[PDB]
């Protein structure tokens, strides 16, 4: 809570250049800092100090820490010695701004022209992602205008919007209930750049992702839940075991599990049970609660997973095992499949596309 | 050495490169511009990050006290005092505590002049090693008002006027003497104020009182009612107010120049610590209530008790890390002590703690290096502004499973902690009065007045007269008449004159009573080590050549000589243009330095019209000794000064050696002043 | 009344209950207790909010000038200057603008005395009809240093020595004079603080001077550099050293209350602002480069053209409330003014925004009454701490469909915006370095001390000896010594005499003989006697009285403060003689039979110290204050060696003395009774 930022915390090698939003975070940083601490002697706090030494002849303020012995706080001086002394590009390793650097032309209150093209990078941006990861990009649209009250901003919006592209603006206009606008083709461009996309790449490892599994204190389910977990384990997946209660070899209850908590779930054998009839009717958790899980896991394009006769929970939530990111089948198959599965991470075949 | 403990926080540039306050070498003396007679550009982090320290170097003075000066030292106990009190400090013979000490006047602001008359603070933290113990006191043994409610109405009404902040550091003024006269509980202070305790020579030369009684307790809880008692090794000494004035003006720092050169010099002051005891059931037996802050409690009726000496032996290292932002509290208090029922004592609990929060702005000040005690801080406390620690148990609250019961409680049997006295009580209906047993307003006031020496009495009568006389409305001035005349109808008649209003008595509280130990004039000093010598010299003729050899034997008494002249020739210490006689206590002509009192000698280029006759004029009229070596007689005969008056040495070296230290034992010469009725045909 | 907008936030205590901060009438004299003599009750909220507003009424001091003191008054245009200023408060002849002024010292903390020897302050805020605009200057027309960057560097070494905090309010210290010769920009204000602007008789008697070179600027973008000059219309006047610092400890109000008493007798200050006007073209004209702050451009080369007057007629009503609060800015600035790359004021604007979050400890200081504009705010800035006001406005943002545009952007062309001067360029590479332009320490040094009268000249000898000769450290007392045998070889001398230093030999490279004209103080006689203070030295016993009180009602019909003195407060008697002292006084009058009290029994009355009226009269004489003794009195003259014939004594009859006193306080200081070096 207490460390403070500052991009004006520069070293000998580094320098700044004109960008204008740069230039004045400079000065909101350091100022800031009054604010948050009350006191101008923040950067003595622990986490804020440096380890390589502070000499210069700044004194007093709120919350003064240290003791100075030098009582020439000044510069120049006959009678501190010279010291602190003066350290520049050529001595004592000091900062020096860039030699080259100049300024011309008149003070103004402007940006340059250079800064006027406001739609061509959008475009650019959102060319470079997968049709899915596209469509996630226009959902966040419509629901997030969606909420805007005033129609007159909701139509500046689209208007904004067809400068970047007009099928983006065609298919947000439809969450709105506005007209399609024509085409305003002046910015529109088909080029693509690499790094900027989530979703076209999986995962370089699983190490730390997380595994709900879905048991049952009744039968035989908690044993293998168990030998699930301690392979899973081995992989450096996190895995959680769920019952009814904490019962020995429980990690959590249904109670308080939800689907959100993991990277991939699957049910063990024999809990079934807890998806249709009298297992699934309990004072010890919600309603539905293990069939909210699993549904919820497969709708959000998590692996999802069950291990023999627990494909029935698989069933009754309408989930085959032809679907890619599903997983059923004896144990060691389910494991391999989960854990290919997490390298994917999202399986987007479950999400819709404008007119797919 | 005092201040070991603060090593690791010093910070040493000496042989380095100049940084910023997070690191890297830099240069600070230009700021970046754009082009050769450009504007400075904003992104010049180093001139900001240094100004931006600059600008916020200040915090909040003191609310009172503001203005003083401190230093470190160490305290020894001269016994095991475990049968009185459970406090460590005292608890073995020759056991040593380290203290820090805060002198103080208490109206004026962060620059006023140390030589104002008034009250002065005393402030002592024993770093013990059971907490940090401070006794908050003043050179004054009683306090103006009875309930710590009424502190603002007193601090307003005798800190400057509101509407333009005038006087400064001055009880002289209207409002002051409206609340004296309306709250006649404040006359007892305020005679204390008008005596030399107002105007000391010295932070050294002070006694010292925590004025409310406190309570010393036993481990089994047993109690005593107790009042702390500093006695100064270097003796009681005082100005008077006509050279006090002049010296605000030429040495506004005379008394914290004075504490720094008397410790760098190697002549570190000290006091006693002594105690009056009195048995619980006697609170109420020695003619006034002891709780009632505005009574001191006669010596013939209990004795001091010394229990221990403290020594002021290193200066500050930093003024403003150390003195400036050291938070002193009457809640920092130990097992052994107690606090009573006293209801001035009872609200400065609240109000110093609550004070710190807005000099210093957040609620870790006790983190500061000052403030940090040297036992160890062990709590459940967490954050707030400033937080320099980080706390490693995560289980910050209590009771707890999870943290073993660690930090552990302590009480009376437990741990040494705390415990108020276990045999106190509240008995009767909740109330906004006082007791009425706080109802003598004037008795001891005319105690004081009536054990002062007559020419100290004098000096009494004259603050009064000097201070009153600025008073411009005439019913206040009726209004102080009338008070002062149910302490004493001569001090009233006397008052009376100066301001021209009629002279009848109210004997209700008069009485002959005297007791000891409040003068200051009545006893010479133990020591004149330290003492200022001003040698007047010329640098014409053989005159310098005699100053040095004078200055010499002086200092071998341990005296601090001043040798003055025209320049700064060898040999010379001081210009007559730089030199004032309120800087010594006492003033020598060497010979030959007659010829600068007179004629052409007296009118040069290098110093005021007449100076070196006013320095000795001012050194005789002021009661200093006053001396001439020789032919420098002439000198003395100059200003109309005979060469046989007490106080007056003349001859030759070796007897104005000898007559001038005699005399500085003496300090003061009151036959120089005249008494009411010394004039009279 | 200047003060009107203020009295919306007055409160009138008289005739009402005492009550809490949130209201309910309550006592608050007695602590509630449990039981007779019983400790203090938690439960009591009475002394608890009593308290802790007492325990927090303290804020930081001023960093620098925190000793001063201000007042309210009235700003006229004497025309339309709308030919060189856009600025609206200039915009129109017998143009009305409320102001306050805060002068002060630097060097002190708040409760240090007035008559300390430093650079006054000088801070003029105009409450204008398009915004607060503060011209924040000094009594001085140069600053010590070049770079604000070095500004910490000059306050740390003239403020107290950071290990004793030693010495108060003063220079004369190793530090200070170590800074100067190793600073030697330096030089040239040192010099204007060691003459009679460092020791003024009162704020009323100083000129005042912007410092930086800013420019004006019309309406269609054409500009002008302008320097600012207060000139008094009461004129300039000084003290002498000795007389100072007795002052410092006799009175340390000593201008505070000089200039309330002043306002409060009718008798309001007044001076002219004046400019000084050059095209940008003669930026390098004249021998230095006007960005440089530690040279003033000579009135023969820009003569002073006068803009309007200001007069001071209000005192504030709660000195903390107005004064002490009160933030000035030379960021606080309006349309028709702009700035220049002054390397001293470029950091100024940096500083005294920075600073106030420090004094007031939260961002909204400009909403406090002494604060405020008349000329109305509206923006979005929202929130902070103490945030006094309930905004209406929700979109809180620009640019924005929703707010319809409001608040409007203004620039030159739309809704009076302010504007920087449009010709204004940048050149060269990024550096930090000065100017070579800016290289001459020492030519006006020499200017400015060559323009001084041959005893003002011998003031600033007496200064810098004074203070030289506190220097502890020799090498910085020869390095001082050669620095000032830079400026001139006849000052450096007759300086290291006082030193017992050799001075070094002639360096001749900035010598010169110029002089320039209205930088003395004591080469002019003052214009009015009023509010000038006369101490009548009277007595109880005789006639005295009745002649003293004759003598006070006709020197009161010239404008004059008279304080009749004598052994106690008899009738007719203003204050004893154990309350006064000369420093009170321009001049001091021995009522005729009052010579009883300076020899013999009158002169040994235990009502006063020893040989006081007699001080008084000496000190008076010596400080070179006009003195005076009607009739039988002359014998007091006579028994401090002072005789008729010189300047500056009066004798005779009551008529011949009043006549005499009067004009010698025109002179005010009589120059012939301080020995010159030769
Ligand atoms: C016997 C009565 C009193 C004595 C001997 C006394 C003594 C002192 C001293 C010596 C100081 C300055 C300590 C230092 O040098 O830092 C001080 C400060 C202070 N006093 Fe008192 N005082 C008394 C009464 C009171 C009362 C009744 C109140 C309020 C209820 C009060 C409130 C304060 C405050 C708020 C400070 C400022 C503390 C700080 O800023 O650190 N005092 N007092
Ligand atoms: C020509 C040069 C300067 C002049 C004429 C000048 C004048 C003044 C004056 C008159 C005040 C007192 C305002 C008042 O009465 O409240 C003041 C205060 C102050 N000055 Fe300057 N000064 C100069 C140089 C500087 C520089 C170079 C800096 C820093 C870069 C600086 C920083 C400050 C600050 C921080 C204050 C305190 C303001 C406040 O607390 O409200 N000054 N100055
Ligand atoms: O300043």
């Amino acid at each position: 809570e207490q460390i403070s930022f500052q991009p004006g915390h520069i070293v000998r090698g580094v320098d700044f250049t004109e960008d204008p939003l740069l230039q004045g975070r400079l000065y909101s940083y350091l100022d800031t800092q009054l604010n948050r601490h009350r006191g101008p002697n923040f950067e003595q706090l622990p986490i804020n100090r440096p380890v390589s030494g502070v000499h210069n002849n700044h004194r007093d303020g709120q919350g003064q820490a240290w003791i100075h012995k030098n009582i020439h706080h000044y510069s120049p001086s006959y009678l501190n010695k010279g010291y602190p002394a003066q350290a520049n590009q050529t001595v004592g390793r000091g900062f020096f701004t860039t030699p080259g650097r100049t300024a011309s032309g008149v003070l103004n209150r402007e940006l340059s022209a250079t800064f006027d093209d406001h739609y061509t990078q959008p475009r650019l941006f959102f060319n470079s992602l997968t049709p899915v990861e596209q469509q996630f990009v226009i959902n966040a649209i419509r629901f997030e205008a969606s909420h805007v009250t005033n129609e007159q901003v909701k139509k500046n919006v689209l208007e904004q919007l067809n400068k970047i592209s007009n099928d983006v603006a065609k298919r947000v206009a439809v969450a709105l209930g506005l007209e399609a606008p024509q085409p305003d083709p002046t910015y529109y461009h088909n080029n693509v750049t690499r790094g900027v996309s989530i979703f076209n790449e999986s995962l370089p490892t699983i190490a730390t992702l997380r595994v709900g599994v879905l048991s049952t204190t009744k039968g035989g389910s908690l044993d293998k839940a168990k030998a699930l977990k301690e392979q899973l384990e081995k992989d450096g997946l996190k895995v959680t075991v769920i019952a009814e209660y904490l019962a020995s070899g429980v990690d959590q209850t249904y109670s308080a599990a939800d689907a959100t908590a993991f990277d991939a779930v699957v049910v063990a054998e024999g809990a079934e049970r807890v998806f249709s009839g009298k297992g699934a009717m309990s004072p010890l958790f919600p309603a539905g609660r293990p069939s909210q899980i699993l549904t919820d896991g497969y709708r959000w394009g998590k692996p999802v997973a069950a291990v023999g006769s627990a494909k029935k929970a698989l069933q009754s939530i309408g989930v085959e095992e032809k679907e890619a990111g599903v997983y059923a089948g004896a144990q060691d198959e389910v494991i391999k499949g989960v854990e290919e599965g997490l390298k994917v991470f999202k399986f987007l075949e479950r999400f819709a596309v404008d007119g797919d | 050495d005092a201040r070991q403990r603060l090593k690791e926080v010093e910070v040493d540039d000496n042989g380095q490169f100049m940084t910023t306050d997070f690191g890297g070498n830099i240069e600070e003396q230009f700021s970046l511009k754009a082009g050769g007679r450009g504007s400075t550009l904003l992104e010049d982090f180093i001139f900001r990050q240094k100004l931006q320290h600059f600008d916020h170097e200040r915090i909040p003075e003191r609310v009172v006290h503001a203005r003083g000066a401190g230093a470190h030292g160490i305290f020894t106990s001269y016994g095991d005092w475990s049968n009185i009190t459970a406090a460590s400090f005292l608890g073995a013979k020759d056991k040593q505590t380290p203290v820090f000490v805060r002198f103080s006047t208490v109206a004026g602001s962060r620059g006023s002049a140390d030589t104002a008359r008034d009250v002065h603070g005393f402030a002592t933290r024993f770093y013990t090693d059971e907490g940090n113990f401070d006794i908050v006191g003043n050179n004054i043994p009683v306090f103006f008002i009875q309930d710590a409610i009424r502190f603002p109405d007193l601090i307003h009404s005798v800190k400057p006027s509101p509407d333009n902040e005038v006087p400064q550091a001055a009880t002289a003024h209207d409002s002051a003497w409206d609340f004296f006269s309306s709250q006649p509980s404040a006359l007892h202070t305020l005679f204390w104020a008008m005596s030399g305790n107002g105007i000391p020579r010295s932070y050294r030369h002070m006694d010292g009182f925590g004025i409310h009684t406190f309570r010393l307790v036993t481990e089994d809880g047993k109690s005593k009612l107790v009042k702390w008692h500093w006695k100064t090794k270097q003796g009681k000494a005082a100005l008077v107010w006509e050279e006090a004035q002049v010296l605000a003006g030429k040495n506004a720092d005379f008394h914290r120049q004075d504490l720094w050169d008397a410790i760098e010099s190697g002549n570190a002051p000290s006091w006693e610590l002594a105690v009056q005891l009195i048995d619980e059931d006697k609170a109420q037996a020695y003619g006034f209530d002891l709780l009632d802050p505005t009574k001191f409690l006669p010596e013939e009726f209990a004795p001091l008790q010394v229990l221990g000496e403290m020594t002021l032996n290193r200066n500050p290292m930093n003024y403003f890390a150390e003195t400036e932002q050291i938070s002193f509290q009457p809640g920092h208090i130990v097992r052994g002590v107690d606090f009573t029922e006293d209801p001035l004592l009872q609200g400065r609990l609240y109000s110093y703690l609550d004070t710190q929060l807005n000099r210093h702005r957040g609620p870790n000040f006790e983190q500061l290096p000052i403030n940090r005690p040297v036992s160890g801080v062990h709590n459940n406390h967490r954050d707030g502004q400033g937080q320099a620690w980080i706390h490693k148990n995560i289980h910050h609250y209590s009771p707890s499973y999870l943290n073993k019961g660690y930090p552990a409680q302590a009480n009376q049997t437990v741990g040494r902690g705390f415990f108020t006295t276990p045999g106190r009580t509240a008995s009767g209906v909740l109330n906004r009065e006082l007791s009425a047993t706080f109802d003598d307003h004037y008795t001891q006031p005319r105690l004081f007045f009536n054990s002062l020496t007559p020419v100290e009495q004098q000096f009494v009568i004259n603050a009064i007269r000097f201070e009153a006389s600025h008073v411009t409305n005439e019913q206040v001035k009726k209004n102080v008449l009338e008070q002062l005349n149910k302490i004493s109808n001569d001090v009233a008649k006397r008052v009376a004159v100066a301001l021209g209003l009629e002279a009848q008595p109210d004997p209700t509280y008069y009485h002959n009573n005297v007791t000891r130990g409040v003068s200051i004039f009545n006893e010479s000093l133990p020591t004149i080590a330290t003492l200022r010598v001003g040698v007047l010299s010329t640098t014409k003729g053989g005159s310098l050549d005699k100053a040095k050899a004078l200055k010499e034997q002086l200092e071998k008494d341990g005296l601090k000589v001043t040798v003055i002249a025209e320049y700064l020739a060898s040999g010379v210490d001081q210009t007559y243009s730089a030199a004032d006689a309120t800087a010594f206590d006492a003033v020598v002509v060497a010979e030959g330095a007659e010829r600068v009192f007179s004629g052409k000698g007296a009118m040069s280029p290098l110093f005021p019209a007449g100076r070196p006759s006013q320095i000795l004029t001012d050194g005789y009229r002021w009661g200093k000794p006053v001396a001439a070596v020789g032919s420098a007689k002439k000198a003395l005969q100059s200003i109309g000064v005979e060469e046989k008056e007490a106080g007056v040495y003349a001859g030759a070296q070796d007897e104005v050696i000898k007559g001038v230290e005699e005399g500085l034992k003496v300090f003061k010469f009151l036959e120089r002043f005249a008494v009411d009725g010394d004039d009279e045909e």
